[PDB]
RNA sequence: UACCGUACUGCAAACCGACUCAGGUGGGCUAGUAUAUAUACUCAGGCCAUAGAAUCAACCAUGUUAAAGGAACUCGGCAAAAUGCACGCGUGACCUCGGAGGAAGCGUGGCUAAAAAGACUCAGCAAAUAGCCGACAGCGACUGUUUACCAAAAACACAGGAUAGUGCUAACAGACGUAAAUUAAGCUGCAAAAAGCGGUUUUAUUUUUGGAUGUAUACUAUCCGACGCCAAACGGCGGCAGUAACUCUAACUGUCCUAAGGUAGCGAAAUUCCUUGACUUGUAAUUGGCGUCCUGCAUGAAUGGCGGAACGACUGUCGGGCUGUCUCUAACAUGGAAUCUGUGAAUUUGAAAUCUUCGUGCAGAUGCGAAGGCGCUGGCAAGGGACGAAGAGACCCUAUGCAGCUUCGCUGG
RNA sequence: GUUACCCUGAUCAACGGACAAAAGCUACGCUAGGGAUAACAGGCUUAUCCGCCUUUAGAGUUCCUAUCGAUGGGCGGGUUUGGCACCUCGAUGUCGGAUCAUCGCGUCCUGUGGCUGAAGGAGGUCGCAAGGGUUGGAUUGUUCGUCCAUUAAAGUGGUACGUGAU
RNA sequence: CCGCUGGGGGCGAGUACGAAAGGACCAGACCCCUAUAAACCUCUGGUACACUUGUUGUCAUUUACACGGCAUAGCAAGAAAGC
């Protein structure tokens, strides 16, 4: 079944034989480097902490890391009409961002990066507040969003920004409205109670094609900063003992907010 | 592969490893210098000159 | 308009290798035939100092040629030989439709011709450079990575898939004796003749390790390793003794301990003792392959079962061509070796003036016994002996022996 | 509580009875020794093996001796499989063939004599004789073995089951 | 003191024998082969690098006549002595 926005690489040689890549014609305005003041150039880490030893394994190498200042709260852009100039594709996240230009009355116009919902066309105007619309890309309080409409970029403690349901093609659903709790189904089929003063970016995150993508060769996934793994049974007993246990911290403070676990 | 040529000379690396200031930067390097003094060595570090 | 560098060397006799060491060492510039920094000859420029001198030793290394054969050699065509190039024709199966493929196989080439053609040569890709081809399997999808100094592979990885954990100050991996420093705004409060010090909430700047300026389509761990066709936690999946009109299988029933006795689809197979498994082909002759069959010592969907295109300095086999690998070696070339001159080590060494045979003997005698032999000393060769030399550790045993690893060995917070 | 006496309590069975408790692996191994302990083989032996007999009952269309040897009894070799651990662990090429050898005869041929159930041929033994001859390669890592087809024949052994300072 | 004299098939014999097919002892000598050993280059071949012929590229060549260098002796063919 050919999806429209995927480049189906022809089997010319092994490696590009079973390779599927996302077309940048579906996202027509990705073209352009990251904005020169919304982005910096930070050194890559390689998986090593401040000591210098490896903490996370199988990481390192690849393209120069560029970091983008994505605004996950939209607190200081409340009540401001922001017209989306273009959509951008960052390699650091599964879902892609959306460049938004805000023109306030007393200040010169500026640009901000926010996560892109499914209904951004590089022409839409986004609005955030108590009185905002129900069209996708609006940030509303959990009280102002309906029951059963998909939402994303959810906060846990108000004023912190959006931390929940923000990967590619993911969304959360509000199913109940307890006065201070508001039971919400997180994308792992887990119900969590999120305070009503928290905010939800209404809509659904883009990059649904993320599941259908296929790096056909080791190099294309190695060039993303992923060094090769090694199986446990391929070693001597000193390195690994080769050749069903729940690991969440029990007696935590967040047991009170969850009704069912990740199903 | 023929061995024996592990010493690849470089003045920057020689001064940056075994120079005076990396010896003084850490406490145990300072006791290394102190026991070089107590032995009586004429050359204290690899980069000393006059 | 100061200070430091400026010699020389820098693919090397001046750097790194104990050496004047056949090794390792970064960047840049460049002429013609000519056309590519490849190839042959040459420009600018550089070099022919670090052992020399003749000659036919044997033998060794590296090559050239070889009549008639041609893998007959050999564990194994190992090693050599052979194809090696641009213009035309052409061009199989199988297949993931891309490939296989430069498939295979056959013509046409220099030289002269202001030119419809020709000359002669044994030879016209004329000297140097530029794939051996085809078929049957096994293993691994592929390109890659791997034991610096005996193993480059079927081992590892790989894209993909499955499972388990992780709701964010996430899990997981680390530092550990515990995180706080400076302002600002608001609400305030105490006695009080017109002002000081406070308490609390919010905010600003720092400081707050990777994962991550990420967040269940994301991160971590384990396993299988593409793709296609029909308890995916450790890991297996039995016996007793009989029942089908001639012998012989045991399909359905009868039994015993027992988590359960191994499906369509597999099998003398990387793995099957009998073994040269009966069966066909293969060769004149086959214990090592290919395709069947069943009698699975000791096979088999996640130790992943069933085969496929392409790929491989992987493994076992068959044809064509090719040739000294061979029948069976010969001549020649270069460089050692042998002669002379000059420079000039080391392994080894109880002392030696060190014969043979038979016997004896700490059990294989140069040295003891009996008999015999031997003018003396060398060069150049061959290595049977001197239990040649080179390591007080190849293997076995022992230690109040060590070391690392493993576990339903013991004890510990 | 201290001390004596009268007594009791381990399959402390590793039974003169380790310090509380208590399993393995090392083809990754390390050290110190041992020819005081094994393997590659030299020494001793000859149970098993191989030759020579002897008794020879019998078979052999008859008849023990053309030819074979059933049962017992021995003599010789150490090239079979074994037994001992005497020699070297201050580590010493064997279980192969490629080249090149030397010796013995229990002779496969060539040279030969007897008995022949001896038509000469073609055979079976038996007696002498070791001069020199014993070739191909296809298959197996095989010194084992066949079977392709040729010769007069396609010998068996000692050779640290000859031979890596070739 | 060393080496040391190998054989096979014919002719002898279609035979003495033998109903008959089936075919010898003698190697005694002659003819062929084949080893092994010892030589020799007369024949036949191989090789032959200061020999002869032909030819390609390139550098020299006040003639791109002849001659010369290098490219495995550049290549290819044919040679005499010696082996
Ligand atoms: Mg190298
Ligand atoms: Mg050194
Ligand atoms: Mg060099
Ligand atoms: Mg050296
Ligand atoms: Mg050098
Ligand atoms: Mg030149
Ligand atoms: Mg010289
Ligand atoms: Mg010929
Ligand atoms: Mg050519
Ligand atoms: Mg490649
Ligand atoms: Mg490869
Ligand atoms: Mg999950
Ligand atoms: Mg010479
Ligand atoms: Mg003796
Ligand atoms: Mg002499
Ligand atoms: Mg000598
Ligand atoms: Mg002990
Ligand atoms: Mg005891
Ligand atoms: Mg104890
Ligand atoms: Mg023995
Ligand atoms: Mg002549
Ligand atoms: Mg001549
Ligand atoms: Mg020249
Ligand atoms: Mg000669």
């Amino acid at each position: 079944a050919p999806l429209p926005g995927l480049i189906y690489w022809k089997p010319s040689t092994p490696g590009t034989r079973h390779k599927i890549s996302i077309d940048y014609a579906g996202l027509g305005v990705y073209t352009g480097p990251p904005h020169p003041e919304l982005s910096a150039h930070v050194a890559k880490t390689g998986g090593r902490n401040n000591t210098g030893r490896i903490t996370t394994r199988h990481r390192g190498g690849g393209a120069p890391k560029v970091v983008r200042d994505v605004d996950f709260d939209r607190q200081r852009v409340d009540g401001l009409p922001g017209v989306v100039q273009r959509l951008e594709a960052d390699p650091g996240r599964s879902g892609w961002l959306a460049l938004v230009k805000y023109s306030p009355e007393g200040q010169l116009p500026f640009y901000r990066y926010h996560l892109a919902p499914a209904d951004v066309k590089a022409g839409d105007v986004l609005m955030s507040g108590h009185g905002a619309a129900i069209k996708p890309g609006n940030v509303l309080t959990l009280r102002d969003v309906p029951i059963g409409v998909p939402i994303h970029n959810i906060e846990l403690v108000p004023g912190r920004g959006g931390q929940l349901a923000r990967a590619a093609s993911t969304s959360a659903v509000v199913t109940s409205k307890q006065d201070t709790h508001a039971v919400v189904r997180l994308p792992s089929s887990e119900t969590r109670l999120i305070d009503l003063s928290c905010r939800a970016t209404v809509g659904q995150v883009s990059n649904h094609l993320q599941r259908s993508i296929n790096h056909g060769k080791a190099g294309s996934r190695r060039n993303l900063g992923w060094r090769p793994s090694v199986r446990g049974i391929a070693m001597n007993p000193i390195d690994h003992p080769h050749g069903g246990k729940r690991t969440r911290r029990r007696d935590a403070s967040s047991n009170k907010f969850i009704i069912t676990r990740a199903g | 592969g023929n061995r024996g040529n592990t010493y690849q000379p470089s003045r920057r690396k020689r001064v940056n490893r075994h120079g005076l200031e990396k010896r003084l930067s850490t406490p145990q390097g300072r006791e290394v210098l102190l026991r070089r003094l107590r032995k009586g060595r004429w050359r204290i570090t690899v980069d000393s000159f006059r």
